[PDB]
């Protein structure tokens, strides 16, 4: 119910609330074992990076891969996308706003 | 220590504005307030203090010897 | 103020929690705009009636230097028109005109309190008092700089409504004083009084419990009349030790 | 009854020390502390005490000095602020003799647990041992 | 009060206000059970109060449970969960 | 009118205003009490106040004895303490009459219970203003606590704590047994049993206590007693080695 | 020794109510949560366990007792009221029934003999009526499975499905959610579970939730073996390994 | 709602009932008595309020004994202290009667114990607001308790009650200190006597009368006896020299 109402807040701008929504079903998801798989638990994740990214935090961004416990041990192709978004935001330039766009091209579009 | 003081609203007020009157003017030991009463029943830490009632003097009933002396 | 911070003694638990609640955020209150949070507005200092209460409120004007303002609470409930509202009022902008403005209330619990059933006969002077304080504070115009300190008998007798944050900030009880604490109050009062060098500081703080600078002026009232019968300019150290034991018995 | 406690401790220590100072001065602690210690009634911590201390010292080494301190905060003692009173001693020998007991005030600051560990409100003394510590570390 | 609802006041109130990245604000939710919003907003703001005590303009995980242990428990009344007698 | 809070009628609350005084006052005397399981045995530590020094403190004991085998554990009053002493060694006597072996720990909570409640059921007699704390040593399931409330209510209870400080004893006896995943403490000799209640003790007052100031119960395997005032200041010195 | 007080404590009040019965009906509908439900195979009873601390083992108070292992029984109510309801019932079905026709009680009559108890302490005075609402369900040889919801006033009522407690007023739509005659022992198990799930605010297993049925007569809790006539109790309560593997059915 | 003191039964908000505290004025509105706890014995010393001349000596006592092991002394009203006596003296023949031993001290402790605290439990009886003091010696040794109002008791090294107790407390601890191994039977008398004085200061507008009575092992051979000839002669003058 909170992933269906964070697409509704993603064209809404709003993103301070919308990470509240993909949070909260992380660790729903992270307890429910065999229930989730390893392809479907890596599409929640994407989610709140990209609605961090919408919001223009680094710190935030660099504490979920870091601090294993907002982790989890979860990485992928597309989660690594998102670090590379966020590493281009500091330095403006669409140089590597490109170089993930043709690498991870399978999993990011 | 009730909740009845509605009808008593009028002497809650009146112990209160005591204590607010005597804190006011420190300096100032001319000025005596004095309570000629039955006994005490109800105390408080507020009173005993000073610049307020201290010392309770007893006025028991006269003893033998006393009674001589006042009808004489 | 009269009474400085250093014959509140005893009560430095909590000297150290007021003074940075208030004389902090009253002489620099730009750090906090820099963080983005908000200081408390007023302070609620419960506990026995007289111990301390008359103290505490010169304490915080004597080490700040503002204005001390005083609201009795027989001249806040009366029968006229508009009383309690234009005593609020005013006092409201009163305090934001002129910003050096300290607010001490003694015994809201006439103002206040649940009273039994929450109805109303001859009751609405109550009411009347304690919704405007609560719609003051939560309003468009706040208090930055004041500081409004109430006091009254239980705290559990109040309206539950203030104790909830977001105007009352501060609820602090006031016990009796410690045994290291009484000693710096005892070198005060009795230093006015007139005595010798072999005066024992050390009699009263074990025969002491609970004794702040109202309690101890007793002692000296007893002391007082006792070198008229010996014909001394003084008091011996033992006059502290007979005093204190008579006040300990009525007191705690 | 009242001087009776302080006159023996000068007694055992006139007449024969070897090697025994150690087992003859700490025992008398287990006698006594039982009563006594109100305000004026020490006859022995804080006084003799560190007297016992002072007869520890120059002795043997410091090593075996060093594990006996931790005893006496060990078990029961009164006040660490009087045990602290002798650790500021202690580090004046050390500092006055130097030559082998560059290496000897490290290992007092790791074992006594008045430094590594809280024990009373008056933390003046960890604090101070361990500036020693650096400046030896800087060197 | 839910673990999201109430998480929709820290991601507020604490984004206007300077904090540190070792501060973590999961452990502020799960353990707070039933609050109101202006008791959950105090967190924050008597976060930033006891940083100025210690003069700091951030808010560090160690301010956080200085600031817990008060909010934390409402009721100092006994003789509760009384299904007998 | 003012004939709830006198005597025990059904309030518009729902609650026994009368019984609920009783509680508050157990801690008048502020006596924090914990009660901890060994492997065979059980191991209860309750508080010794002595503010007179003409007090005889072999005679005063918070920790009484009902028998060779189950102990009891009072915190309150001695006067509403003997009303519940005199009600347990008796019933305890009176199973071996109708019966004839040793009444199981599970019982005696039980017959307290009910003659609890006729104090709270009945507008005549007052409730007790105390708490009864039963420990021994089942020769079914081994150590047992059972704490029995003024109210008339008993439950099993892993390590179970009172007085004013019960919610700081409690919470360190939480952490201690969840990382262990066990109710009771593992330990074959009974005299580390003692050691380790104490630990936990401090650490959730803050302060320290001699052999005068606290009372060790010790309940073994079809045995029981209390520690002298030489044996609990044995047990102070041995923990003051190692940890 | 002497009881000076003889009189009732309940007055009719002014409008028309006795004021002690009204009021004992707060604290049974601000009880413990429990319900039951009756089918036609047999009955399942079901409650949940709150502790006030992590510490009191659960295992040792039991919310669903035995009198006579025909019939179950659970408290919505004050526990003691309960607890000396237990002895009383369990002696006017012995001492007073068993010492008279040797066998067990049905379920209409154990909850005639209870709801007289239960109005001896209401009437007399000096002592408190009882608060306590009971739920005694059983099987019979001729009308076969009954329930009876017992009110703390004493007057017991026949219910298929009831629920009673804290979310009693909820409870009472979900067990008429789905209900009907075709319905199993088993099958109200499943609805029983997911029905108190509602109102469980804290952890929800076989510990903390106590499951009791009454089956048909279990020759493995009888004890003994030959005896036709006996082929044990029907009454049979769940264990805590038992409870677990129907969660994952749901 | 007021009327928490209208009953024994009701407890007030904090727990405390009103009665028992009304109790405990009651025994500083009457005559103090003391007590000394030796190890061979047990020293009991009561003074007593003499309004004029017409009292004759040694007449009324308020002394009581339990058989003849075993001396009791109250302070506080007149028939509520010696009607607990005579329900701990019908059940000590009861004792002898089924254990046909005498009764000891502690088996006599718990035997007027049960009686005050019955009295707290039922409204309907009036509770004994008088502070007994009771001891004497049995085979495990001499011991003294205090009971009071309330039904609290445990042991005492000394005892001290009544109106004058405040300044009675000061002395019985500072025998302790003076004698912590023991005091003997003589010499307790004549410092009983001193304390007696030093309470007698708000006594000062009549008369006194001092009653003193000791059971000892050594001496007594556990019998209850009464201070007289010239060792009550040499107490008297002994303590009217250190009070003055």
């Amino acid at each position: 119910l909170d992933l269906m109402s964070g697409i509704l807040h993603c064209e809404d701008k709003d993103y301070k609330t919308a990470f509240s929504y993909f949070f909260e079903s992380f660790e729903s998801y992270h307890n429910l074992t065999t229930h989730n798989s390893y392809e479907k638990a890596c599409q929640v994740l994407k989610y709140m990076l990209l609605s961090k990214i919408m919001l223009n935090l680094i710190d935030d961004v660099k504490n979920i891969l870091n601090a294993k416990y907002t982790k989890e041990t979860y990485q992928s192709r597309g989660i690594d996308a998102m670090k590379a978004v966020a590493e281009a935001y500091n330095n403006r330039s669409l140089l590597d706003f490109n170089t993930a766009l043709k690498q991870y091209e399978k999993e990011l579009m | 220590f009730d909740s009845e003081k509605s009808g008593d609203r009028e002497v809650q007020r009146t112990m209160l504005e005591l204590l607010n009157q005597l804190d006011g003017f420190s300096s100032d030991d001319r000025v005596k307030v004095l309570a000629a009463t039955n006994r005490v029943d109800v105390l408080d830490p507020a009173l005993l203090r000073s610049g307020r009632l201290d010392r309770k003097i007893e006025f028991p009933l006269p003893s033998e010897d006393s009674r001589a002396q006042i009808l004489q | 103020g009269e009474i400085t911070f250093d014959g509140i003694g005893g009560l430095t638990e909590q000297i150290r929690e007021l003074r940075e609640v208030i004389e902090l955020p009253l002489k620099n209150p730009e750090i906090f705009q820099r963080v983005g949070i908000k200081p408390p507005k007023g302070v609620l200092l419960y506990g026995p009636p007289g111990t301390g209460k008359t103290l505490l409120a010169k304490a915080v004007a004597a080490t700040i230097g503002a204005n001390f303002i005083f609201s009795p609470a027989s001249g806040i409930v009366d029968k006229y028109i508009g009383e309690s509202a234009r005593i609020i009022r005013e006092m409201f902008a009163y305090a934001k005109e002129h910003e050096p403005c300290i607010i001490f209330m003694d015994e809201v619990d006439a103002i206040g309190g649940r009273r039994f059933s929450e109805g109303t006969s001859a009751d609405r002077e109550i009411q009347r008092t304690l919704m405007e304080l609560l719609t003051q504070m939560d309003g468009f115009d706040n208090l930055g700089q004041t500081k409004i300190i109430m006091a009254t008998n239980r705290p559990d007798t109040l309206d539950p409504a203030l104790l909830r944050p977001g105007r009352l900030d501060r609820k602090v009880e006031i016990p009796l004083p410690n045994e290291a604490g009484r000693l710096e109050i005892f070198k005060i009062h009795t230093a006015k009084v007139k005595k010798t060098g072999e005066f024992d500081f050390e009699a009263a703080v074990k025969m002491s419990d609970g004794f702040n600078g109202a309690d101890i002026r007793n002692c000296a009232t007893e002391a007082g009349f006792f070198a008229i019968r010996d014909d001394r300019d003084h008091i011996n150290p033992d006059d502290l030790m007979k005093a204190v034991r008579k006040v300990a018995e009525v007191k705690k | 009854k009242d001087y009776s406690q302080i006159l023996k401790e000068e007694f055992p220590k006139i007449d024969s020390l070897a090697q025994n100072d150690c087992n003859s001065a700490l025992d008398q602690l287990l006698v006594l502390e039982k009563k006594t210690r109100q305000a004026s009634d020490l006859a022995s911590s804080k006084e003799v005490l560190a007297k016992i201390v002072d007869l520890l010292a120059s002795r043997n080494k410091w090593d075996d000095l060093n594990e006996q301190l931790t005893l006496l905060s060990k078990k029961h003692g009164q006040l660490k602020l009087s045990i602290q009173y002798m650790i500021q001693k202690v580090m004046e020998y050390l500092k006055s003799s130097k030559s082998l007991d560059l290496n000897t005030r490290i290992s007092v600051i790791e074992t006594i647990r008045v430094v590594t560990e809280n024990k009373i409100f008056v933390e003046v003394e960890r604090a101070r041992v361990t500036k020693d510590l650096v400046e030896i570390k800087k060197e | 009060r839910d673990r999201r609802e109430r998480r929709l006041i820290f991601g507020t109130i604490a984004s206007k206000m300077s904090l540190a990245p070792e501060a973590d604000l999961d452990s502020l939710i799960i353990r707070n059970d039933s609050l109101s919003g202006a008791v959950i907003a105090a967190i924050m703001q008597e976060a930033g109060l006891r940083a100025v005590r210690k003069n700091r303009y951030v808010i560090l995980q160690s301010d956080l449970e200085e600031a817990y242990a008060t909010q934390v428990k409402t009721d100092n009344t006994v003789d509760k969960f009384d299904f007998y007698k | 009118a003012g004939y709830d809070r006198h005597i025990t009628i059904f309030s518009p609350e729902g609650r026994l205003y009368q019984v609920e005084y009783a509680f508050k006052a157990t801690n008048q005397t502020n006596i924090n009490s914990l009660a901890v399981r060994g492997k065979d045995c059980t191991v209860v530590i309750s508080q010794k106040k002595v503010p007179d020094k003409l007090l005889d403190p072999t005679t005063v004991s918070y920790i009484f004895c009902i028998s060779r085998t189950i102990g009891m554990v009072v915190n309150g009053p001695i006067p509403d303490a003997r009303n519940a002493a005199l009600r347990a060694k008796a019933e305890a006597a009176e199973f071996r009459y109708k019966y004839g072996y040793d009444m199981p720990c599970d019982v005696l909570a039980k017959r307290m219970a009910n003659l609890s409640q006729i104090y709270t059921q009945r507008a005549y007699m007052r409730p007790l203003g105390v708490i009864l704390t039963f420990v021994s040593v089942d020769e079914e399931l081994g150590p047992s606590i059972y704490k029995t409330d003024p109210a008339g209510y008993y439950v099993g209870y892993k390590a179970t704590a009172t007085g004013p400080k019960q919610q700081e004893i409690t919470t360190n006896l939480e952490n201690h047994f969840k990382k262990s995943k066990i109710d009771h403490i593992n330990e074959e000799s009974w005299e580390k049993v003692v050691e380790f209640a104490i630990t936990h003790m401090i650490d959730a007052l803050g302060t320290e206590f001699s052999k005068n100031d606290l009372e060790v119960g010790v309940a073994t395997k079809d045995k029981f007693f209390t520690l002298s005032a030489e044996n609990i200041e044995e047990r102070l010195v041995a923990i003051a080695e190692q940890d | 020794m002497t009881d000076r007080y003889s009189f009732s404590l309940t007055t009719f009040s002014p409008s028309g109510k006795l004021g002690q019965i009204d009021y004992a009906l707060t604290a049974v509908k601000q009880g413990v949560t429990s319900l039951g439900i009756k089918a036609t195979n047999g009955v399942v009873i079901a409650t949940e366990k709150k502790s006030s601390s992590p510490l009191a083992m659960s295992e040792t108070l039991s919310k669903v007792s035995l009198l006579t292992p025909d019939i179950g029984a659970v408290y919505s109510g004050m526990g003691p009221d309960y607890r000396v309801l237990v002895d009383k019932s369990r002696k006017v079905a012995h001492t007073s029934y068993k010492r008279i026709y040797g066998e067990y009680p049905p379920t209409k009559l154990l909850v005639s003999e209870v709801a007289k108890i239960m109005q001896e302490a209401t009437q007399s005075g000096g002592v408190r009526p009882f608060g306590v609402s009971l739920l005694i369900a059983g099987h019979d040889e001729f009308n076969g499975f009954s329930l009876y919801q017992v009110d703390p006033s004493g007057s017991y009522f026949p219910w298929k499905a009831t629920a009673i407690g804290k979310g009693s007023v909820a409870a009472k739509t979900f067990l008429e959610k789905r209900w009907n005659d075709e319905l199993e022992l088993e099958d109200a198990i499943h609805i029983a579970l997911l029905t108190l799930k509602e109102s469980v605010e804290g952890e929800f297993n076989g510990d903390t939730i106590e499951l009791a049925i009454i089956g048909d007569e279990n020759p493995d809790l009888l004890g003994y073996t030959g005896i036709p006539t006996d082929k044990g109790p029907r009454f049979r309560k769940l264990t805590s390994q038992e409870i677990n593997d129907r969660l994952e059915a749901l | 709602g007021t009327g928490y003191d209208l009953s024994n039964s009701v407890f007030s908000p904090d727990g405390r009932n009103f009665q028992v505290e009304y109790a405990v004025k009651a025994v500083e509105n009457g005559t103090t008595s003391i007590g000394i706890k030796c190890n061979d014995g047990v020293v009991f010393a009561v003074e007593k309020l003499i309004t004029s001349k017409l009292l004759v000596p040694q007449k009324n006592v308020k002394i009581q004994v339990v058989d003849r092991h075993i001396g009791c002394v109250y302070s506080g009203l007149i028939p509520d202290g010696r009607h607990l006596v005579n329900r701990g003296r019908e059940e000590a023949a009861s004792f002898k009667k089924l254990y046909k031993t005498p009764i000891p001290i502690p088996a006599f402790a718990d035997r007027l114990g049960q009686y005050v605290q019955a009295h707290t439990l039922y409204n309907s009886v009036r509770p004994f607001g008088v502070s007994t003091i009771f001891g004497g010696v049995d085979k495990n040794g001499a011991h003294l308790y205090m009971l009071e109002p309330s039904g609290s008791y445990w042991g005492y090294k000394g005892a001290a009650t009544g109106k004058g107790r405040q300044s009675a407390k000061a002395e019985l601890e500072k025998l302790v200190d003076h004698h912590p191994e023991g005091l003997s039977a003589r010499e307790a008398v004549k410092q009983a006597a001193k304390i007696i004085y030093l309470a007698h200061e708000d006594n000062k507008e009549k008369d006194f009368e001092l009653e003193i009575s000791w059971c000892s092992l050594s001496e007594t051979n556990g019998l209850h006896k009464f201070v007289k000839g010239d060792l009550l002669q040499e107490a008297i003058d002994f303590a009217q020299k250190e009070i003055n």
